[PDB]
């Protein structure tokens, strides 16, 4: 004997096993009526929500945040910058776009009712050539080769956000220390002044928009210096987005340290 | 050779053995060569391990050890981890850290325990002359103590204490105290006489340290040092191993089991992790996550902090701990052995019987007079009294008016002193009715005339007589009377008078009592004017054909509480032995007096006699009481004794020395008996040492006797014992409450790191909030399950079997680690889906989702609805998952920590409210929940977040569960008692 014999042994695993079974039925039973609690379509709460991240292509990190680092004089240093720009870009051509329409109103594009095909809402097209000088073309090294490169801000989505009326939020581009040698941050960006239109607002969540994608901004970085440490900090300007949080640097905002190498 | 033969040599031989002279002394020379080779006549102390040493004990343990691999694992990780030159996390050092101040907090609740931390040899020395006077080549002079070597010749006198174990070898009227060898302060005789075979009865062995009362004497040194008797008994006091006290050996036990679970979950896990393709060092951290999880932090600290509440309760009834675990010893006590004289009784001899008109009367002997009195209406009582009072020679002193009579000191000797005390009880003022009654003539008592005497003016002023008055040995006060006092008529003492007295002295004598005859004679004026000289050396008055009034007789008499102290006890199921150092028909008469022996048990001497059978011929069996003295016991084998205790319940040892006394203790332990120890004095040290707890009486208790106590009760009411054996009962009762308590939450704290782990969801509950849980917001709950009361009649239960009833066992550990504990884990896991998915994740997404979840270069992480997360706002989240976790667990505690109020009786009968701590502490628990939740910053401080109402709500019906599945459990065993249900799932 381990214990018991080998009959009392059978009879507290079959009470145990059944008890576990009861709870685990009962535990399944719980998850079960919560999802039926749960509507597909808009969350039930959004409370880490309150404003949205902002990221940046091409995304890569040293370490404690952005660092983005290449030669002008060497093709190589600067390709995979350039490939992951093109391949982020990949979605966002006219084919990608395909499930996207036409969207003119430059105002909320409020949907009720779901018109779009399998029962959905219709969603804004952005395709790549929207961000002209920095789509890729007619310059597939995206502004690199002649050492003013172009880093895309995308806004994080979130469902039913509304950020503001008054304009369209508006990418700013500046250094975040403005050296004392030097001359602020010169920047243009597509497209014109850097806004997201208030079409591709509000989103309705990936089930009512499955093709939806963000809009993009391209922010064409012009003014930087050869061989210098710089760090460049891209703020979204509208009137519910907020970039003050101290815990979270990609709240409303994001930044990177660039140098340009020859 | 250690033992003392030298009383039962010549001069001859202990000249020659020692190579001394008997009356000019060891030679100068060999005196200091001698010295040299024993040494000092001193007793060595036996270093305590260092108070530091002491410390470093506690920080090890099984708890104490994985606490510090997990905290040495955190500092390796933060070392690893900021080598790398990453600042992310210094969580792994505060982690670190707390783990680090729990083993340290919890090594300091450990140490502090000792509240006493003393040395008993430091009490044995303070028993011990300072100076000596020795003759060496002839010289008397007056050496230190301690330069004295076997072989000296020393010269005592009375006020000295002796200053070694001495061979007399000529005395001249000396007496000693041996209270320190025997617990008995009468004095003894000391003479060159060889009077036994033991060395400690014999009259011409004086031993170290004792006092010599009167008298001087002369004799040889026959050992020093550690050697003598004093230092034999310091030495079995020191030298007592260690052991463990019950409840360390519980605590041990149940720490031995957690320790085993821990390395266990935590190392196969380690496994799984490595199997399932992490990485070793991030392997090594969950290693030390499970540890953190599964070990309780906080449980030694409640366990102590409960210990220090009933070592409160204890200290408001006089009755002192000198460390907390003895406060729990008295509850699982089983045989109980007391030393007879001022444990038992007062030690204060005490007028106890009186014979007079040919009946044996019973005098009320407590010490508050609580008792029953004996008829006093009586002419001839009225006459003893006279007799006793005026014949006394004793006195109190001055302005003792407020004192009672009884704690009064007086001026005479132990007889005189109780025949005072009992006159001034009996009649108002016993001093001033002897000066009523002028003493005109006197002779005090004397070793010729073997009794004593007096003449006495009356108090009438028409009464011109002279009453004499006398008092000594029964027989031979008798055997100068001629007539006697019998229902007011006096008549002459006939053959059947003789023979009436010499039964009721004999009587007395067999209650262990000493006695006294007292006689009266009135002279006329006629042969004696009312101014006749009388002139002692001429005897011109009488000294025969006196009136014989009564006997007398007097005993060292119980304390008042003693008694019924001793019932209660044996009506718990504890056996009470008594063991004294004092003469055995005494014993016995205080044995039977206190209750030790019942009323109608016989020894089987008893029953010989009875039957008037020889002894031989009593079938052992049929005799419940047993008296054996120590001489017996040096003869019996340890089988012997064992065959003893096992066949006489009530057992009475007398006449036994220091050692003996722990040889009883120890046989009874061996047989299986937690045994408690109850004495004063000095010769209790060694069985105060080795029983599992020691009791001292804290007023007529010896310093020795008190240091080696573990328990002092300060008033010295014995009656006190009783509550400790209630209070032990209640407080192992109720501890495996909070410990059952404190454990089964560890389940729903290690289970979210075995899902974690295993499943890759977000870290459902981190090792920060832990600490919390078990740290702070669960301390006060623990805590209040001590102040709950007994489910059954505890003090008519027998005392627990401490083989089989144990503080925490399998059924208590596996009903509270996965029943209770795994139903507040499946609450946990679904609070932590309902404020994920009402929060953007649905359960499907959340598997395997850890690695993404926990990436720093992933900002824009999408959630069921597509919507996109940064790092920050998903690490908030991760926080409302550890508070969501949190409070599931807070709420089950509230149904937990009720559930354990019984173990036996339903919450509906004994209710949820009477326990008016526990409340308080389910409030407070619930206040310091609010405000890690909802005071602002919290969120950045402590990793805690203000959760919404409905996440309060969603574990409620888990917690209802769980005082439903319980009640439910608890009405099952209460009505089949013996059934299966009752036999598996009782705790
Ligand atoms: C000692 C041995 C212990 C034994 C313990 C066993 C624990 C396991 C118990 C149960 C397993 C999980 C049961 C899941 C029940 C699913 C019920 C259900 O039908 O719900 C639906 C969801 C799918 O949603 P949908 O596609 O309809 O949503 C679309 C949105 N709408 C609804 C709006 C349209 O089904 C799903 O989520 C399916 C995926 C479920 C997620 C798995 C979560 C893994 C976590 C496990 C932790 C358990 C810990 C237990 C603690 C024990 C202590 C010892
Ligand atoms: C006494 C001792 C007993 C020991 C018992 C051992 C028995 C179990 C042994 C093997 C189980 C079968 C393994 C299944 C086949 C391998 C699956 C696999 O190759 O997965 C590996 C992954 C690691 O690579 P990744 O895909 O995350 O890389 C992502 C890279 N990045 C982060 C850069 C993006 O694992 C992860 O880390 C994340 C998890 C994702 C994959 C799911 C695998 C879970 C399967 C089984 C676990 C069940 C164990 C239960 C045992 C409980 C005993 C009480
Ligand atoms: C002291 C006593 C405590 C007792 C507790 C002991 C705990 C020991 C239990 C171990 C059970 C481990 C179960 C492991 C399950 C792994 C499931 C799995 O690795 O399966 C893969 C899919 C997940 O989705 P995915 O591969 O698309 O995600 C990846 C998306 N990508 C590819 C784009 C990156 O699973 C699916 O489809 C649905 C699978 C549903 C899994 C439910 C698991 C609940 C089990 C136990 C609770
Ligand atoms: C032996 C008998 C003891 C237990 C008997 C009582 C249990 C059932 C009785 C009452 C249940 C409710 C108890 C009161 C506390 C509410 C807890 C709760 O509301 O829990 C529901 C959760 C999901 O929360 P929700 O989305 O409905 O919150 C709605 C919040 N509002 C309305 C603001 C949007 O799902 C769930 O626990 C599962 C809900 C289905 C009921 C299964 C009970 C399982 C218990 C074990
Ligand atoms: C046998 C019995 C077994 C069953 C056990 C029953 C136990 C019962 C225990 C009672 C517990 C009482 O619970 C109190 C619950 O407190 C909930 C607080 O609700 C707050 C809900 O609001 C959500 C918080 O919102 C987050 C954002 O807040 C902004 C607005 O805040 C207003 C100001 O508050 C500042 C802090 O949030
Ligand atoms: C529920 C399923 C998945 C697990 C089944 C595993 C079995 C073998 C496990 C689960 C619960 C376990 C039991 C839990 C409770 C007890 C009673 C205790 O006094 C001794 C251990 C013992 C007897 C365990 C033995 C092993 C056990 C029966
Ligand atoms: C106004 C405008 O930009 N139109 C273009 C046009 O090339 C395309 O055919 C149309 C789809 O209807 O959407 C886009
Ligand atoms: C749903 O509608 C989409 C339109 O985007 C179509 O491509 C897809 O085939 C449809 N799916 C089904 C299952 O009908
Ligand atoms: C963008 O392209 C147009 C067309 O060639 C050109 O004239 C203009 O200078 C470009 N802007 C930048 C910043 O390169
Ligand atoms: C902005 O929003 C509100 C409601 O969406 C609308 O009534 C208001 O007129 C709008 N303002 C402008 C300036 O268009
Ligand atoms: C935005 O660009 C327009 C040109 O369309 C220009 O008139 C305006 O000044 C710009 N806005 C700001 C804030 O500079
Ligand atoms: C860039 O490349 C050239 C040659 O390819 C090299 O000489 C130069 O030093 C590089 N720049 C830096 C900053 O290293
Ligand atoms: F008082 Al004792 F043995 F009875 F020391
Ligand atoms: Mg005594
Ligand atoms: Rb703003
Ligand atoms: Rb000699
Ligand atoms: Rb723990
Ligand atoms: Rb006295
Ligand atoms: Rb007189
Ligand atoms: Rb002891
Ligand atoms: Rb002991
Ligand atoms: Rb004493």
């Amino acid at each position: 004997m381990l214990g018991r014999t080998l009959s009392r042994w059978v009879w507290i695993s079959l009470y145990y096993v059944a008890f576990y079974v009861v709870m685990s039925g009962i535990f399944a039973l719980c998850i079960y009526v919560l999802m039926r609690t749960i509507d597909p379509y808009t969350p039930d709460y959004q409370d880490q929500l309150k404003s949205p991240g902002v990221t940046l292509r091409p995304d890569v990190y040293g370490e404690k945040g952005l660092d983005i680092s290449y030669n002008v004089s060497d093709s190589t240093t600067w390709a995979g910058l350039a490939h992951t720009l093109h391949r982020f870009l990949a979605g966002y051509s006219p084919a990608a776009q395909e499930g996207s329409i036409n969207c003119t109103s430059e105002k909320y594009f409020f949907q009720e009712s779901f018109l779009a095909p399998n029962h959905t809402k219709f969603s804004c097209k952005f395709t790549a050539d929207m961000l002209q000088n920095c789509s890729g073309r007619p310059d597939p090294t995206f502004g690199f080769a002649e050492g003013k490169p172009c880093f895309i801000i995308k806004m994080n989505r979130i469902v039913k956000f509304l950020p503001g009326n008054s304009t369209a939020p508006r990418v700013d581009c500046a250094f975040l220390d403005q050296p004392r040698d030097g001359p602020p941050l010169q920047v243009e960006y597509f497209p014109a002044n850097g806004t997201y239109s208030l079409h591709y607002f509000p989103y309705y969540g990936k089930k009512a928009q499955p093709h939806y994608s963000n809009p993009l901004v391209a922010a064409k970085l012009l003014n930087v210096p050869r061989n210098r440490d710089v760090v460049i900090v891209c703020k979204i300007l509208a009137e519910h987005v907020s970039f003050d949080n101290p815990h979270d640097p990609y709240e409303g905002k994001v930044e990177f340290k660039l140098k340009i190498q020859k | 050779g250690m033992e003392i033969n030298d009383h039962q040599l010549s001069v001859a031989e202990l000249e020659q053995k020692y190579q001394t002279s008997a009356t000019k002394g060891l030679s100068a020379s060999l005196a200091a060569e001698l010295l040299l080779r024993d040494g000092p006549n001193a007793l060595r102390p036996p270093r305590g391990t260092p108070e530091y040493v002491k410390f470093a004990r506690q920080l090890a343990g099984g708890l104490q050890c994985l606490m510090w691999v997990a905290a040495a694992i955190c500092l390796i990780a933060f070392a690893i981890q900021a080598s790398e030159g990453d600042l992310t996390t210094d969580d792994n050092l505060y982690l670190a850290l707390a783990l680090i101040a729990v083993v340290v907090v919890t090594g300091c609740f450990g140490y502090y325990q000792e509240f006493k931390s003393t040395n008993i040899i430091a009490s044995f020395k303070n028993l011990v002359p300072q100076q000596a006077t020795v003759i060496r080549d002839g010289d008397k002079f007056q050496i230190n103590a301690d330069q004295l070597v076997v072989g000296d010749l020393v010269e005592m006198k009375g006020g000295d204490r002796v200053p070694a174990d001495i061979r007399i070898l000529q005395a001249q009227g000396c007496k000693v105290d041996n209270s320190s060898l025997t617990g008995e302060s009468e004095p003894q005789t000391r003479s060159p006489e060889c009077t036994h075979e033991s060395p400690l009865e014999t009259r011409n062995i004086a031993f170290f340290s004792t006092m010599c009362l009167e008298g001087t004497a002369q004799g040889l040194v026959v050992n020093t040092g550690d050697r003598t008797i004093i230092g034999r008994i310091a030495s079995l006091a020191s030298g007592v191993e260690n052991e463990k006290t019950p409840i360390a050996i519980e605590i041990e036990h149940f720490v031995d089991i957690i320790a085993g679970l821990a390395i266990l979950f935590g190392a196969t896990f380690f496994i799984v992790a490595m199997c399932i393709g992490y990485t070793f060092l991030r392997a090594m951290v969950f290693f030390m996550a499970i540890v953190v999880a599964y070990v309780p932090e906080g449980l030694l600290a409640t366990v102590t902090v409960c210990l220090s509440l009933t070592a409160k309760r204890l200290a408001s009834k006089n009755c002192v701990v000198k460390n907390l675990e003895a406060v729990e010893t008295l509850g699982s006590t089983s045989v109980i052995c007391s030393d007879k004289t001022g444990t038992l009784t007062q030690n204060r001899m005490t007028v106890s019987h009186l014979w007079f008109d040919n009946h044996i009367h019973s005098a009320d002997t407590t010490e508050d007079q609580s008792g029953q009195t004996f008829d006093q209406s009586s002419e001839t009582w009225r006459a003893l009294c006279r007799v006793l009072t005026l014949c006394n020679r004793a006195a109190f002193k001055s302005g003792q008016d407020a004192v009672p009579v009884p704690k009064r000191i007086v001026i005479g000797d132990a007889s005189e002193t109780a025949l005072l005390k009992f006159s001034e009880l009996t009649l108002g003022n016993a001093m001033g009715y002897r000066e009523r009654f002028p003493k005109v003539c006197e002779i005090p008592f004397n070793s010729t005339n073997k009794f004593q005497l007096s003449i006495h003016t009356l108090e009438d002023p028409r009464d011109p007589r002279h009453v004499l008055v006398m008092k000594g040995a029964p027989e031979r006060v008798l055997e100068r009377c001629s007539s006697i006092l019998i229902k007011g008529q006096e008549l002459p003492l006939d053959e059947q008078w003789r023979e009436a007295f010499q039964t009721a002295y004999l009587s007395l004598g067999g209650l262990g009592e000493r006695v006294l005859g007292f006689c009266q004679l009135y002279l006329s004026e006629k042969d004696y004017p009312p101014g006749y000289a009388f002139d002692v050396e001429a005897m011109n008055f009488p000294t025969s054909g006196l009136c014989f009034a009564g006997l007398v007789s007097m005993i060292d008499p119980p304390r008042a509480t003693v008694p019924d102290a001793v019932l209660k006890c044996r009506t718990a199921g504890i056996r009470v032995i008594m063991v004294t150092g004092d003469h055995p028909i005494t014993a016995k008469a205080i044995a039977a007096s206190v209750g030790i022996i019942s009323e109608g048990s016989e020894t089987v001497e008893d029953i010989a006699a009875r039957l008037r059978v020889p002894v031989d011929q009593v079938n052992r069996k049929d005799a419940r009481a047993c008296v054996i003295n120590g001489m017996q016991l040096k003869d019996m084998d340890p089988s012997e004794l064992v065959e003893a205790l096992r066949t006489h319940p009530e057992m009475v040892f007398a006449r036994t020395s220091p050692q003996q006394k722990l040889v009883i203790v120890e046989s009874c332990q061996r047989l299986g008996a937690i045994v408690a120890v109850t004495g004063d004095g000095v010769n209790d040290s060694p069985a105060l040492k080795k029983a599992d707890i020691g009791v001292a009486m804290g007023i007529a208790g010896s310093d020795a006797a008190k240091n080696a106590a573990d328990m002092i009760l300060l008033d010295d009411n014995f009656a006190s014992i009783v509550t400790g054996v209630e209070q032990g009962r209640l407080i192992f009762d109720n501890l495996k409450k909070s410990i059952a308590y404190t454990l089964t939450k560890n389940i729903p704290e290690l289970t979210p790191w075995l899902i974690y782990i295993t499943v890759s969801v977000p870290l459902p509950l981190g090792c920060i909030t832990i600490l919390f849980i078990e740290l702070c917001t669960d301390i006060f709950p623990s805590v209040s399950l001590a102040y709950e009361k007994a489910e059954s009649d505890i003090m008519h239960l027998r005392p627990r079997n401490p083989k089989r009833d144990r503080l925490v066992n399998e059924p208590l550990a596996a009903y509270s680690y996965f029943q209770i504990g795994a139903i507040q884990s499946f609450a946990g896991f679904t609070d932590y889906f309902t404020a994920m998915a009402q929060e953007g994740w649905f359960p499907l997404l959340c598997v395997g989702l850890r690695p993404q979840w926990e990436n720093h270069h992933l900002q824009d992480l999408q959630d069921s609805y597509g919507q996109e997360w940064t790092f920050g706002q998903r690490l908030y989240q991760q926080y409302t998952c550890y508070t969501v976790f949190f409070i599931s667990i807070e709420m089950c505690q509230i149904a937990d920590v009720l559930i354990r109020k019984t173990r036996r009786l339903s919450a509906f009968q004994q209710g949820f409210f009477r326990n008016r701590i526990l409340v308080i502490a389910i409030v407070f628990q619930v206040c310091i929940g609010c405000f890690l939740c909802y005071c602002p910053g919290m969120p950045n401080i402590f990793n805690f977040m203000p959760i919404r109402f409905q996440w309060w709500l969603v574990p409620m019906p888990f917690s209802l569960l769980i005082f439903v599945y319980d009640e439910i459990r608890k009405l099952g065993v209460r009505c089949c008692p013996g059934s299966w249900w009752d036999q598996e799932l009782y705790y």
